[PDB]
RNA sequence: CUGCACGCGCGCUACACUGACUGGCUCAGCGUGUGCCUACCCUACGCCGGCAGGCGCGGGUAACCCGUUGAACCCCAUUCGU
């Protein structure tokens, strides 16, 4: 065996990790486990800025690129034989999931 | 001890530009303070008439059963 | 509690060669000695155990005698050594705080030594130029005409 | 007898040469001490070795031969006080005599990099 | 009534506690007390003489609020505005070696004590007597 | 206008202790031009008139010290 | 030649050793987040990294 | 070995994705190439080339 | 490339008393942090030093540690007075 596991999920896009959120929500609760909800850690926005021009000529313009990464996080309790059907019920190229080690 | 009138208290917030300030007013007996210290004991010192002002223009008497205390961040 | 005035009030004092004003108070009249600054003054007076609120023409010339004597050589009255001016002096090896035209003696003797063995610092003193590695293309035009 | 008035830091030159490297920092000032705290690298040995070659083969009452070098990072050290060095400027090897004075300076101070300003009158510019 | 220190006019509460340590000369003043300059962003020595008693009084109050302030934290809380002159100003961290010797000064009087992780709290000796004199200056304020 | 009367003479100290408490408004910025003193000895002399009980304290501010006469009626 | 001293000036700290990731500039580079690209180079793949704009 | 931060992971595969898109454009120019789509797994990862003329690869 | 008989352009301080000092006292948000190559990161704490800093000992790849980010102006008490 019995463990204490934490599964993490984060991405660039939000709409994909909204579904991967609720799918593992129902995927534990179809096997009627106990879940604590999707904790809302704040969104990390990085705002690298460049001068938009290749040379020095212009009227001093600037562009502001940014990438907002969203991250959510869920505990469970179950043994870690079923880390495969936690892994392999969704493929989803744009999400990055991790599971914290299960020594409790 | 939770015998006589428990949980007759509401928590009410107000905000300006960053400053959240939420007061947890209980039922009690006329005791008002901010972060531990009272409202005549505040640091700008020229604005004494603008923070115990709701005690000023309304009155000490009407709000003498309430135990407002405030946290500021 | 100086109520009217005493019958003696030195209008101007006379300490080494600079007639310091008696009108100023103690810590800010002895800054006018060319060598004793505003921070070296307060160390001497708080060694001297004097009134730091009194004015300059309000003490006897035994009291002024003790103030000058302490700043005459500061090392022997418990004053530290990255506080003095001539720390580890390059002609003697000594530590001293200098107060007078001797400070201006040791000023120009530094400059001529850089001129005599002809270091690059001294040529900029032999010339009317900026010494400590600044630009000179655009600044300090009224150095010359 | 055979004397001139001199003093440097209470330490005359008659005990400077017979003095170790490690206590010359007790005399020298802060930036020269950090250089001697760190490694005098092999090209700094190579100059003083040729200087040790130059002092020994000196004709009597006479300068050594001048030594052309290209570094200008060296502390002026007492082991070559009284020697004839030649230090690069950008274009030439300027011919320099060491002496008791300047022990606390470098070897770029004695071979100027720029030639000083001379003149000036406004041409097209200075509107 | 039952009165703490928080409801006391603290800009002169410190004046009461520095008078307390001045009459009760059991605190250790270090020997370099007037060659100090106090956190190098400022350019004169203090106009007071027993400022170490009133610096000890201020570092007592700041530690009573936050239990667990180290010596670098004590530099953070007095630090101010360095005027560079021709360059724009900046923030300056305070003075370490006078904040450490004032915590060692409260170490001798046993108003202070060390903590589990890094930091320093104050002993029950330290908070019994200043809350006692906090009402004492508050009842003298009323009079 | 240049550093006059540091440390009182008797010729005007009587001129102080005759009529300087008579004034309606009494303030170092007022006596600094009526007499010929460069400040900072008013503030010593004004506080000792307060130490006697001639003038009464009103302002008590770190750059504005204001007193008044004795209340006649 | 003579590898005792060929590349001997130590390419370490300093912007003569940091370079552009794409095709070998050393000017105006972005070492932010360990991207190592010069300013001109970064704009073309801008989306290819994923840094979309405000919109 | 030791592991780096998330803010440098997302730029690391952001800059990984751009590079092979550059080379495969340089390599499969003649084919009707049109991009990539990458799937990172803790197994055999799966790059796919969306080439029109699939013979010439 | 920083060289200075001189001219011009963005900008920083000041010319004070609505301030300068000294000591109290106090309240922010955005954000970045140890590297495949690349080896140097933010640092709390403790003890040495008037100060830059030096020493061991620890966290942090981060809503975890720095960090309740005890920011400044300003508030107030003294000193300074055209
Ligand atoms: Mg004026």
């Amino acid at each position: 065996a019995i463990h204490r596991i934490r599964i993490t999920l984060t991405s660039r896009n939000v709409k994909s990790l909204e579904k991967v959120c609720a799918d593992l929500i129902r995927g534990a609760k179809e096997k009627n486990l106990k879940v604590k909800g999707p904790v809302r850690m704040p969104t990390k926005t990085l705002r690298i800025t460049t001068r938009k021009t290749p040379c020095g000529e212009g009227s001093k313009t600037w562009d502001r690129f940014q990438m907002r990464i969203h991250k959510r996080l869920i505990d469970l309790h179950s043994p870690s034989e079923i880390v495969k059907q936690i892994t392999s019920i969704s493929i989803e190229p744009g999400v990055e999931v991790e599971v914290t080690i299960a020594d409790a | 001890m939770p015998s006589k009138g428990p949980l007759q208290s509401v928590q009410v917030f107000g905000r300006k530009k960053t400053a959240t300030a939420v007061a947890h007013c209980k039922r009690g007996n006329g005791l008002i303070k901010v972060n531990g210290r009272p409202l005549e004991m505040i640091e700008p010192r020229t604005l004494q008439y603008k923070l115990l002002e709701p005690v000023l223009l309304l009155g000490k008497e009407r709000f003498a059963g309430v135990d407002i205390r405030v946290r500021v961040k | 509690m100086s109520l009217v005035i005493p019958e003696k009030f030195q209008h101007i004092l006379r300490v080494l060669n600079t007639n310091i004003d008696g009108r100023r108070k103690i810590a800010f009249a002895i800054t006018a000695i060319k060598g004793v600054g505003r921070r070296y003054a307060h160390v001497v007076l708080r060694k001297a155990d004097i009134d730091l609120t009194k004015r300059a023409g309000e003490l006897t010339e035994d009291e002024v005698e003790r103030v000058i004597t302490i700043m005459q050589n500061p090392r022997q009255y418990k004053i530290p050594d990255w506080f003095l001016n001539r720390q580890k002096d390059v002609k003697d090896g000594k530590y001293s705080q200098v107060l007078a035209n001797g400070l201006d003696n040791k000023l120009r003797e530094d400059l001529e030594r850089l001129k005599k063995i002809r270091a690059h610092r001294g040529l900029r003193h032999f010339w009317g130029l900026r010494v400590r590695g600044q630009h000179t293309k655009t600044t300090g035009r009224r150095g010359r005409t | 007898r055979t004397f001139r008035k001199f003093t440097y830091r209470g330490v005359d030159l008659d005990q400077l040469l017979d003095m170790s490297y490690e206590q010359l920092m007790q005399l020298y000032s802060a930036r020269q001490r950090r250089r001697l705290n760190r490694g005098l690298r092999r090209k700094q040995h190579s100059l003083l070795k040729r200087l040790r070659k130059a002092k020994k083969e000196a004709p009597p009452m006479e300068k050594p031969e001048v030594v052309k070098t290209h570094l200008r990072d060296m502390i002026i050290l007492p082991e070559m006080v009284g020697s004839m060095v030649g230090v690069y400027n950008g274009k030439t090897f300027n011919q320099v005599e060491i002496k008791p004075e300047m022990i606390g300076h470098y070897l770029g101070e004695f071979s100027i990099t720029y030639k000083p300003v001379k003149h000036g009158r406004p041409g097209i510019g200075a509107t | 009534p039952g009165v703490t220190v928080k409801d006391v006019n603290q800009q002169e509460f410190v004046r009461a506690l520095a008078a307390f340590l001045k009459k009760s000369g059991k605190l250790k003043v270090p020997e370099w007390v007037d060659t100090v300059k106090l956190a190098k962003h400022k350019e004169l020595a203090p106009y007071d003489e027993n400022w170490f008693y009133t610096r000890a009084a201020s570092t007592a109050r700041h530690l009573y609020l936050r239990g667990g302030a180290g010596v670098g934290s004590m530099t953070k809380i007095y630090g101010g505005r360095q005027r560079n002159g021709v360059m724009p100003s900046h923030f300056s961290r305070g003075s370490k070696s006078v904040a450490r010797r004032v915590l060692q000064a409260l170490e001798g009087l046993k108003m202070v004590e060390k903590d589990q992780d890094g930091g320093r709290k104050l002993t029950p000796q330290g908070q019994r007597d200043l809350d006692r004199i906090a009402g004492q200056v508050a009842a003298a304020n009323k009079k | 206008k240049l550093n006059n009367l540091v440390l009182f003479d008797k010729a005007t100290y009587d001129k102080l202790c005759k009529e300087v408490p008579n004034y309606k408004l009494i303030t170092p910025a007022v006596v600094s031009e009526r007499l010929k003193i460069r400040g900072s000895l008013a503030r010593a002399a004004l506080q000792e008139l307060l130490s006697k009980g001639l003038i009464k304290l009103v302002s008590k501010h770190r750059a504005q010290v204001i007193y008044t006469r004795n209340t006649k009626g | 030649g003579h590898q005792q001293l060929y590349w001997s000036h130590p390419r370490k700290f300093g912007q003569g050793s940091r370079s552009c990731r794409v095709c070998s500039n050393r000017h105006g580079l972005i070492r932010k987040y360990g991207l190592n690209m010069c300013r001109q180079c970064f704009r073309q793949y801008a989306k290819d990294i994923g840094f979309i704009k405000l919109d | 070995a030791v592991q780096i931060s998330k803010k440098r992971k997302f730029v690391a595969d952001g800059i990984f994705k751009a590079e092979l898109n550059e080379f495969l454009t340089r390599e499969l120019a003649e084919d009707g190439y049109s991009g990539v789509e990458v799937r990172v797994t803790p197994t055999r990862t799966e790059i796919i080339i969306l080439a029109t003329r699939t013979q010439n690869v």
